[PDB]
């Protein structure tokens, strides 16, 4: 019954979402955030009959700060979703202290995500606020200006608006579906 | 010749290179097709991760090869 566009007019397949996986996720990296780190996983799943459902989340290998988070050993991540023909479907990462916004390196980030997959979806946990927020670029516009980018500075601002928020019923659909997590660290 | 780069997102991305082409030649020219800077790009073939100042021959990439790309992530 509800079929979502993007800013250019362009049809966005729904994204089924398990409503356990905030959650989850921010049981799983506690230790971190209680550590004030930051930390990161990957939202994987399958396409079927033109809808995605998420149904791995998958902590990488990865090194963080109070403020950033970074994946380091991403082969090991490319041989477990080939293997088991799971798809990148977003990403998900904590602010543990900070509120819930899109940093500059963050749009860098979801924006190669999103040109791979016009779905794609980044969540940023907050919480040190009890808040979260499912985001992705406008698309077309913030997608070109993320792309023509060539600002150093890890917060650099951009001209325009760039980003927003998933709209609510939208393309993505938060479900009572089944969530394993996968956790590749160490 | 073509190559073939499939994501892990269902999409294959068509370049045309030449053997003697390096892997950080073939990141730049993922950029200038697709729009992700080379920094955030990891190719593998043949299950081992490309590194960049080799060439497409020394990893015996040859005609309609398929490389694939994994992202990294960076939350800033
Ligand atoms: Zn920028
Ligand atoms: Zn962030």
């Amino acid at each position: 019954k509800i079929h979502a566009y993007t800013e250019g007019g362009k049809p966005l397949r729904t994204i089924y979402l398990p409503k356990l996986l905030k959650k989850v996720f921010l049981d799983v990296v506690k230790p971190n955030t209680k550590k004030n780190l930051a930390t990161c996983g990957i939202l994987c799943g399958k396409l079927r009959q033109n809808a995605f459902f998420i149904t791995h989340l998958v902590i990488p290998l990865q090194e963080a700060t109070s403020d950033t988070c970074g994946t380091t050993d991403e082969a090991s991540l490319f041989e477990f979703q080939d293997k088991h023909n799971l798809l990148t479907l977003g990403w998900i990462h904590t602010h543990p202290t900070q509120t819930c916004f899109m940093s500059s390196v963050d749009l860098h980030t979801h924006c190669s995500y999103q040109l791979m997959l016009p779905e794609a979806i980044a969540i940023v946990m907050a919480p040190s606020k009890n808040t979260s927020g499912i985001f992705r670029l406008l698309d077309p516009e913030g997608l070109q200006t993320i792309v023509k980018c060539r600002k150093p500075g890890l917060f650099h601002p951009h001209e325009g608006k760039v980003y927003t928020m998933v709209a609510q019923p939208g393309h993505v659909r938060e479900i009572n579906s089944k969530l394993q997590v996968v956790d590749l660290r160490v | 010749m073509q190559i073939f780069v499939k994501t892990l997102t269902g999409k294959t991305i068509t370049l045309e290179v030449e053997p003697s082409d390096t892997i950080e030649n073939v990141k730049a020219k993922i950029q200038d097709k697709e729009g992700i800077p080379p920094d955030q790009q990891r190719l593998i073939f043949a299950g081992k991760q490309l590194e960049d100042g080799r060439t497409l021959s020394d990893y015996n990439i040859q005609k309609e090869s398929t490389l694939h790309l994994v992202l990294r992530l960076r939350g800033g």
